[PDB]
């Protein structure tokens, strides 16, 4: 949030207009309460950049090379496969509790009943996208890996 | 005896009695004796004390390497015959000293834990991770040399 | 001198390699782990010995180009699995 | 020793505004410069910087200028707008490391005992970090027998304040793929770290190729250290290896398997659950 | 009784010794999973109907 000003004379219109570059900001209520375009004008903010700074605004999110081909600790792999499914059962279980209504409730009750109340669809959905991710993740090193190196 | 007690090699207790034993047992007029090893019952004790270390000490360095010694030829190592050390080795692992299983059927001595699958892969993981950062090392050595002779 | 995929000697060779017997070559490769020349372990039951590392030593001009093919070998098998990481997986990350 | 170097946004972008400026000043082809920040028990805190007038010879790599008088003004300054922050060490934008570093940090080494050098490329032909730190030693040899001084690598990082990240995150509309899952985990690495050990495995067969073409003499630690890294290659034909590899591929293959007839069902839930409704709406309208 | 590890070997008169994980605990979660979810499969086919 930022803003670039300037100051109107007592004198009529404070700035002349040969473009649309002045009117596509629509400003706030608040600056408007506070003064704007009555004592003071905006300006237009452009944050170009050369090709040096480009290149390094793209540089700082990298991590090292080796970080690409490590892979995890097997076991914690493992722990947190088996939490993971531990929790789809329980999610499972309700998943088929809930299906049963949907035909039994109002179509306005619906709207609320998922207020305060797990959803096992969207949890499920998050967790098998979780899952699958990791491992195949895991499973390309594995395998890229043993290929690599000899 | 300091220095054959830190160091990590067997030594046999007929070397350690046939030069210390003098030394330290009956004493000497220029170096004086301690009653650790006198003639008194406790010296008795004392001395199985001094053997039990020599021969547990002997356990160990054959268990950090040989991952598996025939019990005879353990025993004639440790100069015991064979039942007094096996019995020895079956205390000691009973005791938490150390980890062996002795195969009494083939006359075996496997001092090497299980290899779970998950510590196999732990350890290629660790295998390579090493070798990663002695690439880089090795290429910033190379760097360094290149910029120390190359500007000439 | 032993290929690093076999690497696996035994006490005969140790024996006929050194003028020692059979029977003291164990004591041999105990110290020669305890100092810290090799890694590795002995294996009595069988009377053989796994050697995991060995000391570096220096190398001459010859050496030197056997480790530089050993490196190309390995820049060429990298690139040919990036490649096929990168082309398999276009599509999505164009 | 330091655990971890930690540089952040601002001083980056600030070395690079330097080297444009400069080289807006033109001729010249590196840049020199302080560092600002404090610890954290060895893991460092870089914040900050500024300039700091310098010239060489480029020629001759005994000749060279840097103004500690404006280092010790400009100290004076900044110190009074943030007293937080104390000299940390120096930066260069030069690509690859010079021979006057030694001299320098000898001469940085008064301000800072534990000055950490860190050289910021504004180039990068490359896959990875834009930054590379340096810690000044002693080093001993078995043979090499004199004691000179040798700059030891130190892991370094970038991190950021939510000021810097939300500054960042708003210059950075010029390209964004978040792609949190598999895309992400896919190109931000295999490729990525392939391409950077390819890069790494080049430069060390072209070292190789000079020695062996007798361009360089021989370093014995270099020989050493590679016989070590191909003493560390795995091997894949043990069948112990084998088995616990096909072992852990297994368990991930069904856990995967589990989590597909997962979403086969939800999404078959989804069609019935919009034909119902198109049924209905049918019906209605008839 | 399960008090310790193992079994016996008549006739050679031996007794081995080892060491058992009976169970993985990743395999019967899934296989509970496999279940719940026929029952949801049930569950939609009994709500196929209002299709016809």
């Amino acid at each position: 949030v930022i803003d670039a000003f300037r100051l109107i004379n007592a004198n009529h219109e404070p700035r002349q207009t040969t473009s649309n570059l002045g009117h596509l900001n629509k400003p706030s209520i608040q600056a408007l309460i506070h003064g704007l375009n009555r004592h003071y004008y905006s300006i237009t903010i452009n944050y170009r950049k050369n090709e040096l700074e480009q290149k390094m605004l793209l540089n700082l999110h990298k991590k090292s090379w080796m970080e690409g081909l490590t892979l995890q600790d097997y076991s914690e792999h493992c722990k947190h496969n088996e939490s993971v499914v531990k929790e789809m059962l329980e999610l499972a279980k309700n998943y088929n509790k809930a299906v049963e209504e949907e035909d039994k409730m109002t179509p306005e009750q619906l709207a609320i009943k998922n207020v305060g109340k797990q959803d096992p669809k969207r949890h499920l959905e998050e967790h098998v996208d979780v899952l699958m991710t990791s491992n195949i993740v895991q499973c390309l090193a594995a395998m890229l890996d043993t290929v690599v190196f000899k | 005896l300091l220095k054959l007690f830190t160091t990590m090699e067997l030594m046999r207790w007929s070397t350690l009695v046939e030069d210390y034993g003098m030394e330290l047992r009956k004493g000497s007029l220029e170096s004086p004796a301690t009653d650790v090893f006198g003639s008194t019952e406790e010296g008795e004790k004392r001395w199985k004390d001094l053997k039990n270390r020599v021969v547990e000490h002997n356990i160990r360095i054959m268990a950090k390497y040989y991952t598996r010694i025939t019990m005879k030829r353990m025993a004639q190592l440790l100069d015991l015959s064979v039942d007094e050390s096996e019995a020895f080795l079956s205390n000691l692992v009973v005791n938490k000293t150390i980890f062996a299983k002795v195969d009494r059927l083939a006359g075996i001595i496997n001092f090497q834990r299980p290899k779970d699958p998950n510590n196999l892969l732990n350890d290629w993981s660790q295998k390579l991770n090493s070798l990663m950062s002695l690439v880089n090392k090795t290429t910033h050595l190379i760097a360094k040399e290149e910029m120390i002779h190359n500007l000439q | 001198t032993r290929p690093a995929n076999h690497r696996q000697l035994t006490f005969e060779e140790i024996a006929k390699s050194a003028k020692i017997t059979v029977n003291e070559v164990e004591l041999l490769v105990m110290k020669a782990l305890s100092v810290g020349l090799v890694k590795g372990s002995i294996d009595e039951v069988d009377k053989r010995v796994h050697m995991t590392w060995v000391q570096p030593r220096v190398l001459d001009l010859q050496q030197i180009k056997g480790m530089k093919d050993r490196l190309e070998f390995w820049c060429t098998d990298v690139k040919s699995m990036e490649m096929l990481v990168e082309h398999q997986a276009h599509d999505i990350l164009t | 020793a330091v655990q971890k170097v930690v540089v952040h946004p601002l001083v980056l972008l600030s070395v690079v505004d330097h080297f444009n400026r400069i080289g807006k000043v033109g001729n010249q082809k590196r840049v020199v410069g302080v560092l600002l920040g404090s610890w954290q028990k060895k893991v460092l805190d870089v914040s900050n910087s500024f300039a700091v007038p310098f010239d060489e010879d480029d020629k001759d790599d005994s000749v060279w200028f840097l103004d500690h008088d404006y280092l010790e003004n400009m100290y004076g300054m900044f110190k009074k707008v943030n007293a937080r922050e104390r000299i940390v060490g120096w930066y260069h934008t030069g690509p690859k490391l010079h021979k006057n570093d030694i001299a320098i940090n000898e001469l940085m080494k008064r301000y800072c005992p534990n000055s950490v050098l860190v050289i910021i490329d504004v180039k990068p032909k490359d896959l990875g970090l834009p930054t590379e730190a340096y810690i000044s030693v002693e080093e001993v040899h078995d043979d090499g027998t004199p004691t000179s001084k040798t700059f030891e690598h130190v892991t370094s990082e970038i991190g950021a304040e939510e000021a810097e990240e939300v500054g960042v995150e708003h210059l950075l509309r010029d390209i964004k793929d978040t792609t949190v899952g598999t895309l992400s985990q896919r190109i931000t690495n295999q490729v990525h770290g392939l391409k950077g050990l390819n890069s790494k495995l080049l430069d060390i067969r072209s070292y190789l190729e000079k020695v062996a073409t007798g361009k360089l003499p021989i370093n014995h630690q270099i020989i050493y250290q590679l016989q070590d890294v191909f003493n560390l290659l795995p091997d894949v034909s043990l069948q112990e290896f084998v088995k616990a590899f096909y072992l852990k591929t297994n368990d991930q293959m069904v856990v995967v398997y589990l989590a597909s007839l997962i979403r086969s069902v939800v999404a078959l839930h989804n069609l019935i659950n919009n034909k119902i409704a198109n049924r209905d709406a049918e019906k209605k309208e008839g | 009784d399960k008090k310790f590890h193992g079994i016996l070997d008549q006739g050679e008169g031996v007794l081995i010794i080892f060491d058992e994980p009976p169970v993985d605990k990743t395999y019967e979660a899934a296989l509970e999973t496999i279940q719940n979810m026929s029952k949801v499969v049930d569950s939609l086919y009994n709500k196929a109907k209002k299709l016809t």
